[PDB]
């Protein structure tokens, strides 16, 4: 749900069990650590503009299913948290459609050349 | 109206005199009705041996032409759960006859499809109302019947149809129709029947359809093989000879040619070769073991599809290895 | 792009009713509606091809093909100040039906209370947020109640892509439905709503046969028993991978049939109950058009039009 | 931002960069898509089959195929068990993964797909007179995971309603596909990219991301470690770049999926010690792996090929290992619980090694 | 023109009448003469995929009844429909008991209109044994007004009583000898230019399935049209489209097996499976190569035939292709 509603990416459950479930959380954790370090440096003080786009409460940064320790109502609560985060994700995308759409390339400059006029 | 019917239904026996191949059972039931001492009956046998026909004919003999009024017939196409047994069968068995015509008859065709609960409920219904009602059960698989029900019924076994009965029925059909059958064709038809009259009738109808001019054309064994698309005995003999004498390439070519000549199926060839080998005199017994095991495995694999050429090569190799012992 | 408009319900109630019905139908048909403000009339459009509507992918998932077009002459509004720099001074917007419907419901409540104020509508640039603007609506309540609705403007290229469907008029059979205000209005209203008594029915087969010289029938074959409903009352007849849909050969030159959905029939029933003059046009195995016309004269005035096009739900 | 796997996803046939013959064949398919037959793309996982399917759909319809939304479809079983499926839809095509419903996948074929096949898509013509009809495209992900009943239910739906629907199925192996389904589809083989092409793609990504690369040998090593899986190659590239401050070096470790290292450790333990207690520990490891929803067949394959790489083992041991692997893979296919078969395979391997 | 060219060739060239059905004369003759005898029995069509069973039954129904009457005389159910025991006992039974609908004057004058209905159970082998048993007496009781047609690929899945009740028709495999004329006609209708022997190669590759051959021909035609060079299609292109392993790759595999080194075989197989070749095709090609080779002895051929049979059965069970292929190659190497 997070991937679909934040990155417009659709992935299969099999790929999550095999590859994404481990690689994606590690990448997001590294990105979050870098973002925190950069924020601390700025507070104490564009190239990495894709790194501070990770949200603390919406991005998964933990291995799905926990670590594989082999040789080195919890379910209800997890479902409630999933539903909550899905509601926030739907809220984030709901306004995006009306806010702007790709549509096609038009004469946008001419549109600004005839601006609205409001006066009584 | 009978003309439009398929031959399997058009030639259904109407009287017990028309049921062949079950002389002992038929005589017993006929004399039972003559003495009016019919017990609870079980008819156990393989498909198309005359169980349903026999029971319907017996009902007709007992009740004349109005048997439908005092005979309750139920089969697998109807629901026969425990509720049905408790209500419908029980009420029918516990009510008086329409015109005091002796006892009532309940026929449970294909009773091996009934549930254990319904069969258990049937025990006391059968026992309590024996005076007013008699039960008839028909089955192909006895293991589906509970021990109590089997104990309550007098058992009669319908054997696979003997050859002579099939010949007499075929002669009756041939005189009915304007059809001619050759002795070799009749022999092949009996061989492929496997004691089932339905197969005989269906194949005969297909053969008549195949004839260009049935008013004068005679059915030969070739017509039967064409209609059934089955291998000829000569083809099976040639394939077996090539497998047991020629080299791998020659045997492969022979099998491919024999199959492509008439589009024969590999399973039919396997069955024919198994039948042929069942009569072979083997001086080594391990050969029989290997033949049976490998051919059964190949048949099971074929039943699920797979690669046809690989299966044929497997048959060839299995036979060769078995006979190399 | 000034769009100052004034709406009054105490003068010419027919126009206010027409506008209310148009907004209600567009809201009940789809989430968003297109509004074209020309120098002559206002066009309200509900089409699956709209930028906001196409996102829902209704066409490929539920067969949402029907198109609804309403024309409102500028005489409806007390003040019609529409100035633009496009063809015939046309300004195109894509608004959300829910907010507009709520605003009009509140206006109706206020009017029913007893107020006789006027509603002023204008286009404004909200600094809070195809740029998105606001539709400022203001009115008095015997207290200046003001509400604003987000709106998105469309370019000329976007405007020209939304075109009204055109039907083969020569190969089209039109029937003039009895007026609702007449003695036969209730009978026909019940006849239209009859099929609603069957919950599981999803498609209806409308048929029209010559020989008051024509007859109309509704056929349902989705039940265990064939069902036919006939109207015996008076009824007068007006005298890429894209491929063409296959049309079944006509049974006779004087019979026109089409299979449609029950939701479209309910919408048509609502339209019939709304307006007086209603015409049903059938293109055999092709489509069904519901045309509601409101007539007003002074030098006859412009005719208020509501056209609902419904594509065949199934082939014949 | 989005993961580099999706960030640099090609969005057109002309944007493809490996297996040019397959690209040309796909382009030829899109020349006259009116009579496009049902398609079945088969190939190794992560080679770009879904990407090529989307590129073909884009060529047939346009970029709008990439505007995807998600809906929830509710189904009810005979026992009243209510469950849900995710339907990914675009204005021109639909995407479904019936295997997510397990043994109930057939229901999805019987109710949803059939309905989609039965509802003809028609629309008013913008310019010409009369309606226009277009067939709907449906993608079935993980086709090889469908039960035989669902595959059987697909047959007449594909045949009778060919006018209104065209199926595009994708799979990693055609062995589980029943013969009637294979007969009804145009089979398209999708080879994996070569190491050179993977290295070229990774170098392009590196140049785009301004990541300092000491030498191109790192990309070749990553491609070798990925075993032809481009998605895995990109994921490990991103992980290594992030863990090395976006400055890769020949000494930077190559990150592999954790379950793979776990299976390697299990193989080492199996080779080292062979006893009942070792078997119980191996069972614990197997149960831990299964707890993460790793398929049993994948576990067996990975364990078998990890065992075959051990140098101390001889030819006889490897032959016995592969024999047991084949037998127990068949048992898993025909079985109900995977633990029995995996434990039996490990026990047989322990017996053969000792 | 576009409307006609909007269908795949398999559906576009589906036989319309019984005359268009090819290579299945042994049953088509009986079905055709049934149009005059009006003595249609219960039918059990069985055969391998894409041999013309569904086409034959559809053509027979169309010829018997016609476009209008069929809608009231035909009840079709297949695997996509629910066919539980309750369905068999209620819906099928109700239809079988339905009175024969009155034909119209046009129907009587134009079509024979036999006085019974037809129930078609396509993919009957998917039905449960109990549901099949529920049909036994329904078929017999109402044979005067209803006839049943079961269709299947695996006849053993039909319970013995039903097979006994039904007259059996086996559809033969369609190969280069009995189905070449239909494929040539289809190619001529589409102006597909191909080298001599290409159609025979397609039929040989299809292995008894004319649907697969037609699809392959359509794919080759599309490729040739896209190329637009005016050259005739070649057997190499057909093999590439069909997924046939090139001869050189098979020779390399054979040499690797002959070498007998486990590690080299493992590495070569690991590299080979990257291409995505289907294991079934590789096994079939290996069987063809080894069984027809004159450089091997009888014992080797027997052992390899059994090994190939075992591997093919395992693959048909839906197993991992890499493991099975490696095991087969190692076993052949140890021979
Ligand atoms: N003994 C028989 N004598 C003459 N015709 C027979 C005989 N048995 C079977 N037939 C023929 O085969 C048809 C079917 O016979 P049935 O008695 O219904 O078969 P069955 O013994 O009931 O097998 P099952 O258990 O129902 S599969 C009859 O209508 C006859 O045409
Ligand atoms: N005997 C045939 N004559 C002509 N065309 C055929 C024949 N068999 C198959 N075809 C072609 O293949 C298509 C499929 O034929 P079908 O009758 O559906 O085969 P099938 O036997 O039903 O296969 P299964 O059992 O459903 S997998 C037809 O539309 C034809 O184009
Ligand atoms: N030609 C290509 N150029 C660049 N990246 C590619 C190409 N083909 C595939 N990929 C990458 O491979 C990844 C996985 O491909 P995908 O289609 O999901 O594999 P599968 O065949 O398993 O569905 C995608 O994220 C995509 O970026
Ligand atoms: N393999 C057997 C021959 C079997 C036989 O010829 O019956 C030896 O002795
Ligand atoms: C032929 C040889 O093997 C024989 N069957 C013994 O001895
Ligand atoms: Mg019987
Ligand atoms: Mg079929």
């Amino acid at each position: 749900n997070v991937s679909l509603y934040k990155y417009n990416a659709v992935h299969s459950f099999r790929n999550i069990t095999l590859e994404f479930g481990y690689y994606a959380p590690l990448i997001r954790k590294c990105q979050s650590y870098k973002k925190k370090y950069i924020l601390y440096y700025l507070k104490n003080l564009d190239k990495f503009s894709d790194i501070m786009k990770v949200e603390n409460g919406i991005d998964v940064v933990d291995r799905i299913g926990g670590p594989i320790e082999a040789l080195s109502d919890h379910l209800e609560d997890q479902k409630k948290e999933r539903d909550r985060r899905l509601r926030m994700l739907i809220d984030q995308y709901e306004r995006n459609v009306m806010m702007a759409n790709d549509d096609l390339e038009d004469e946008e400059t001419s549109f600004n050349d005839d601006p609205i006029v409001d006066s009584d | 109206s009978k003309e439009n019917l398929p031959w399997v239904e058009k030639y259904r026996p109407e009287t017990l005199d028309e049921v062949y191949g079950q002389n002992e059972v038929i005589t017993t039931v006929r004399k039972f009705v003559d003495e009016g001492k019919l017990p609870h009956l079980l008819f156990y046998g393989p498909p198309g041996t005359g169980k349903t026909s026999t029971i319907v004919a017996l009902a007709r003999e007992i009740y004349g032409k109005n048997y439908s009024n005092m005979v309750l017939e139920l089969n697998a196409s109807d629901d026969r759960g425990i509720d049905v047994v408790r209500n419908q069968i029980k009420d029918f068995a516990s009510t008086r006859q329409i015109f005091s015509k002796g006892f009532k008859l309940i026929i449970l065709d294909e009773a091996d499809a009934m549930t254990n609960a319904a069969q258990n409920a049937l025990r006391r219904v059968i026992e309590r109302y024996t005076k007013n009602t008699r039960f008839c059960v028909l089955a192909n698989y006895a293991h589906k019947l509970t021990p109590a029900l089997l104990s309550r019924c007098t058992r009669f076994r319908f054997q696979p149809l003997p050859q002579e009965a099939i010949e007499r029925r075929i002669a009756n059909v041939l005189v009915h129709e304007k059809l001619k059958l050759s002795p070799n064709a009749e022999k092949a038809l009996i061989e492929l029947s496997n004691g089932d009259m339905r197969r005989v009738l269906n194949v005969l109808q297909s053969c008549k359809a195949t004839l260009d001019n049935p008013d004068e054309d005679e059915i030969s064994d070739d017509v039967i093989y064409e209609c059934c698309g089955a291998p000829r005995p000569s083809d099976l003999k040639a394939v077996l000879k090539s497998i047991l004498e020629d080299d791998w390439g020659t045997a492969h070519y022979t099998l491919n040619k024999v199959r492509s000549a008439k589009g024969l199926a590999l399973i039919d060839l396997i069955e024919g070769i198994v039948k042929i080998l069942e009569d072979y005199e083997l001086q080594n017994e391990e050969t029989r073991v290997h033949l049976l095991t490998k051919l059964a495995d190949i048949e099971y694999s074929i039943s699920k599809g797979g690669n046809d050429q690989i299966q044929g090569s497997a048959v060839i190799g299995a036979i060769k290895a078995s006979f190399e012992n | 792009m000034k769009l100052k408009l004034i709406v009054n319900g105490c003068e010419a109630p027919d126009d206010y009713k027409l506008l209310r019905t148009t907004i209600n139908t567009v809201a009940s048909l789809r989430k968003t509606a297109i509004l074209r403000f020309n120098s002559e009339r206002l066009t309200i459009i509900s089409t699956p091809k709209s930028s906001l509507n196409s996102s829902n992918n209704g066409t490929i998932l539920r067969g949402d093909t029907g198109q609804l077009w309403c024309t409102i002459p500028h005489d409806v509004f007390r003040l019609y100040t529409v100035i633009s720099a496009r063809e015939l001074n046309t300004i195109t917007m894509e608004c959300n039906c829910d907010s507009l419907l709520s605003v009009f419901k509140r206006y109706d409540r206020v009017m029913n209370q007893g107020s006789s104020s006027n509603m002023t509508i204008k286009l404004q640039s909200m600094p809070e947020w195809n740029p998105i603007c606001a539709l400022g609506i203001t009115f008095e309540e015997i207290i200046m109640h003001s509400f604003k609705v987000p709106v998105k403007l469309l370019f000329r290229a976007q405007d020209t892509r939304i075109q009204e469907p055109m039907i083969n008029y020569i190969q089209l059979m039109m029937y003039k439905l009895p007026p609702i205000s007449g003695e036969f209005g209730s009978a026909f209203h019940g006849f239209i709503r009859r099929v609603e008594r069957y919950s599981n029915v999803n498609h209806i087969h409308l048929m029209g046969v010559k020989k008051d010289d024509v007859e109309l029938k509704i056929i349902v074959n989705e039940l265990d028993w064939h069902l036919e409903i006939c109207w015996n009352g008076p009824l007068d007849s007006v005298i890429d991978i894209s491929v063409m849909v296959e049309k079944a050969e006509q049974e006779s030159s004087s019979t026109h049939e089409v299979i449609i959905r029950c939701k479209d029939w309910k919408v048509c029933s609502k339209l019939y109950a709304a307006f007086e003059e209603v015409v049903l046009a059938i293109s055999h195995d092709e489509s069904c058009v519901f045309h509601c016309s409101l007539d007003r004269g002074s030098k006859p005035r412009e005719r208020g039009q509501i056209i609902y096009y419904i594509a065949r739900s199934k082939g014949l | 931002m989005s993961l580099w796997v999706d960030k640099y996803r090609p969005k057109s046939l002309n944007a493809l960069s490996h297996n040019e013959e397959l690209t040309n064949f796909l382009k030829s398919l899109s020349d006259q898509p009116r009579d496009l037959p049902h398609l079945l793309l088969y190939g190794p996982n992560g080679t770009g089959k879904k990407t090529r399917c989307m590129a073909l759909l884009e060529s047939i319809f346009g970029p709008g195929v990439y505007r995807l939304k998600i809906d929830v479809r509710q189904f009810v079983t005979a026992s009243n068990r209510k469950l849900e499926l995710n339907v990914v839809s675009s204005p021109y095509h639909l995407e479904i993964t019936p295997s997510d419903m397990g043994n109930n996948d057939r229901i999805v074929i019987q109710e949803l797909l059939k309905e989609v096949a039965q509802m003809e898509q028609v629309d008013f013509q913008d310019s010409k007179d009369g309606l226009a009809h277009r067939y709907k495209c449906v993608i079935i992900n993980e086709a090889n995971s469908l039960t035989k009943d669902a595959q059987a239910a697909l047959r007449r739906t594909m045949e009778k309603y060919s006018k209104n629907i065209r199926l595009i199925m994708v799979c990693d192996s055609m062995s589980p596909i029943i013969a009637p389904i294979k007969s009804r589809c145009l089979l398209i083989r999708c080879p994996a990219p070569s190491d050179s092409e993977i290295s070229t793609i990774l170098s392009d990504v590196v140049t785009n991301e301004r990541i300092q690369l000491e030498t191109k040998d790192i990309l070749k090593r990553i491609a070798q470690a990925s075993n032809g899986n481009l998605r895995v190659s990109l994921l490990m590239l991103e992980s290594m770049a992030l863990n090395n401050e976006l400055a890769l070096k020949s000494s930077s470790p190559i990150i592999k999926p954790d379950w793979i290292i776990v299976i390697h450790k299990l193989t080492r333990k199996i080779v080292k010690e062979r006893s009942v207690n070792s078997l119980i520990e191996c069972r614990a490891v197997l149960y831990d792996l299964l707890a993460h929803c790793i398929p049993a067949n994948i576990i067996l394959k990975e364990l078998t090929f990890s065992l075959l790489d051990v140098e101390t083992l001889n030819t006889t041991n490897k032959s016995s290992i592969i024999e047991y692997s084949s037998v127990f893979d068949e048992r898993l296919s025909l079985g109900n619980k995977a633990i029995f078969h995996l434990e039996g395979f490990i026990a047989k391997v322990m017996c053969c090694l000792d | 023109e576009q409307s006609l060219a909007q269908q795949p060739w398999v559906e576009k060239y589906r036989p319309k009448n019984l005359d268009e059905v090819t290579a299945q004369d042994h049953a088509v003759t009986v079905l055709k003469k049934t149009l005059k005898s009006a003595n249609l029995p219960h039918m059990l069509f069985y055969g391998p995929p894409g041999t013309g069973k569904t086409s034959t039954i559809l053509a027979l129904t169309k010829e018997l009844y016609g476009p209008d009457l069929m809608k009231s005389r035909i009840l079709e159910l297949n695997a996509s429909d629910e066919r539980g025991i309750s369905i068999v006992r209620e819906k099928v039974k109700n239809f079988a008991r339905l009175t024969v609908s009155k034909p119209s004057k046009h129907d009587l004058e134009n079509y024979p209109c036999p006085p019974y209905k037809i129930i078609i159970l396509d993919e009957a082998d998917s039905m449960t044994a109990d549901a099949q048993s529920a049909l036994r007496r329904t078929m017999e009781t109402y044979s005067g007004v209803t006839r049943f047609c079961l269709i299947c690929n695996y006849v053993t899945r039909i319970i013995d009583p039903l097979a006994s009740r039904c007259s059996k028709f086996r559809f033969k495999a369609l190969d280069a000898s009995n189905a070449i004329d239909r494929l040539r006609f289809i190619s001529e209708q589409e102006n597909v230019k191909c080298d001599d022997g290409v159609l025979e190669r397609i039929l040989d590759i299809s292995a008894g399935d004319l649907r697969r051959g037609i699809t392959l021909l359509q794919s080759a035609s599309k490729g040739a049209q896209y190329l637009g060079d005016g050259k005739n299609i070649t057997s190499t292109q057909v093999e590439e489209l069909a997924g046939v392993v090139p001869h050189d790759i098979l020779i390399e595999i054979v040499e690797k097996v002959k070498s007998g080194d486990f590690d080299e075989i493992k590495k070569y197989v690991n590299t080979f499976m990257k291409s995505g070749w289907s294991a079934a095709s590789v096994v079939n090609q290996l069987h063809e190569y080894y069984i027809t080779n004159d450089n091997f002895d009888t014992n080797f051929k027997n052992q390899i035939s059994w090994l190939l049979f075992t591997t093919d059965s395992r693959l048909n069970n839906g197993t991992n292709e890499h493991i099975q292929l490696l095991n087969l190659l190692v076993k052949i190497s140890q021979l």
